[PDB]
């Protein structure tokens, strides 16, 4: 309800309608460049997750183009693009070109009001950790942008769970929910506690 | 530790703290030896039939003057109607400066409209060490993108320099080093170049050039046999 919450699930099959609405959605999808096909990505029920707010969508390779497609198909307009410059612990940067960075598209849906736009800049400089592990700095950027609001991360792993966030992913440990409105809708939809089909 | 928080506190962009921003000299030297003389043409590109630019090019660098650079301007409407496919060689490359706003999307539409697919996204990251805002922006915009596209069948995708003075629209000359180090061929075109961007090995075409020396026949004569397929990185082919 404020502390971390998470749901181990297959995001293709979970009825995300039970989760409510979120000021921010973030996703680091397993783009097909265990992956999800382009059609599975397109079919993800992102539209039900927000009325007015921002989407943060990590992309690479041909997903730079596919992710723009999904973003637009889901009803967002891309209004920014964050660049994570990858460094070692000494602040040195780690087909045609060697890659020093990863991209995170920022889409907007509806009319978000009361966000603190322009506090951070669109470049992150942070140390590489485990593989596909994105920097923790993004959570602080997102918190300053939209303090105290509900947020949801898709395809997150255990190290991704944070306060004010609900994390979904198939490598999390069980189900841990504290928001009673979410707890009630989850029990109504999944009385026996299983998410298949 | 957290350079984002530090930027909020002090105004020093995170990229201010990146540190350190062999036989490459020989390569640079071979590139210099095979470079054609600089050629340049004053042309008002909106009114100019680009088909008169021949032969077809191995490399096109496209630097349209976007409204966002100023805070005659070209909109993405104007840019998208350029006939770039008519002058690109069947196997060729493009480098398109897209800015930091809607160009990141509309520039990809251009690339696909002209027959290319994006193979690299080169980011020009601007430090503000010496001096520590679109309505749609969520964040402060501190970089620009140059998209690399290919059609047909050492360096990093980052350029880090200090942000230039207001009103200065020049792009970092480092983009030319990246392009020439790919050894993509010797027909290189720079659309919307300027007097200050004229460079050996390139044909520069732009509305603000004060002089021209371009002649299609003279230009084509640089690439006549035996020098039609050189990469721009090999020794020149000997004569008499
Ligand atoms: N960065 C990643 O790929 C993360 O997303 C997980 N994941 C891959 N497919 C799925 C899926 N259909 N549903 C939920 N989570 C998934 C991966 O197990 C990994 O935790």
């Amino acid at each position: 309800l404020f502390p971390p919450q998470w749901i181990c699930c297959d995001i293709r099959y979970l009825d995300v309608s039970i989760l409510g609405k979120f000021a921010v959605v973030m996703a680091d999808p397993p783009w097909d460049i265990g992956t999800l096909t382009d059609d599975e990505m397109r079919r993800l029920n992102i539209p039900v997750l927000q009325d007015d707010g921002f989407l943060f969508l990590w992309v690479t390779g041909r997903a730079m183009e596919l992710g723009r497609e999904c973003l637009n198909l889901w009803g967002y307009e891309r209004v920014d693009e964050i660049i994570w410059v990858k460094t070692n612990q000494l602040q040195r940067i780690i087909h045609w070109l060697n890659h020093g960075k990863e991209h995170c598209l920022v889409g907007v849906k509806g009319n978000p009001q009361g966000f603190n736009q322009g506090l951070d800049c669109d470049v992150i400089v942070a140390e590489v950790r485990s593989t596909s592990h994105k920097p923790d700095e993004i959570y602080g950027m997102i918190e300053r942008l939209s303090p105290g609001t509900r947020k949801i991360e898709l395809f997150g792993r255990p190290h991704n769970v944070q306060p004010n966030w609900i994390t979904l992913g198939n490598q999390l440990d069980g189900i841990h929910l504290l928001d009673p409105d979410v707890v009630a809708r989850f029990k109504q939809r999944y009385p026996d506690g299983i998410i298949s089909k | 530790n957290d350079y984002c928080q530090h930027f909020v506190d002090t105004g020093h962009r995170p990229q201010n703290f990146i540190r350190d921003v062999e036989l490459i000299r020989l390569k640079d030297e071979l590139i210099a030896k095979s470079n054609t003389p600089p050629m340049y043409l004053q042309a008002d590109i909106e009114a100019f039939d680009i088909r008169e630019l021949t032969p077809k090019f191995d490399v096109i660098l496209l630097e349209p003057p976007l409204e966002e650079y100023y805070r005659k301007c070209w909109t993405w409407d104007d840019i998208m109607k350029l006939e770039i496919d008519e002058i690109a060689a069947p196997r060729s490359f493009i480098f398109l400066w897209c800015g930091s706003g809607e160009g990141l999307d509309l520039g990809r539409v251009c690339l696909r409209k002209w027959g290319y697919r994006r193979c690299e996204d080169i980011c020009w990251i601007k430090t503000n060490k010496n001096n520590p805002l679109d309505p749609k922006a969520v964040f402060q915009r501190t970089k620009e993108h140059c998209l690399m596209g290919i059609k047909g069948t050492v360096d990093i995708d980052l350029i880090i320099t200090e942000e230039p003075e207001i009103g200065n629209i020049e792009k970092p000359v480092e983009i030319f080093h990246i392009i020439e180090h790919f050894c993509l061929g010797r027909r290189r075109l720079h659309l919307f170049g300027r007097d200050s961007t004229i460079r050996p090995g390139w044909l520069t075409v732009g509305p603000t050039l004060t002089n021209s020396n371009y002649n299609a026949e003279t230009y084509a004569s640089y690439f006549s046999a035996p020098n039609s397929y050189l990469t721009g990185c090999t020794e020149e082919i000997e004569r008499l």
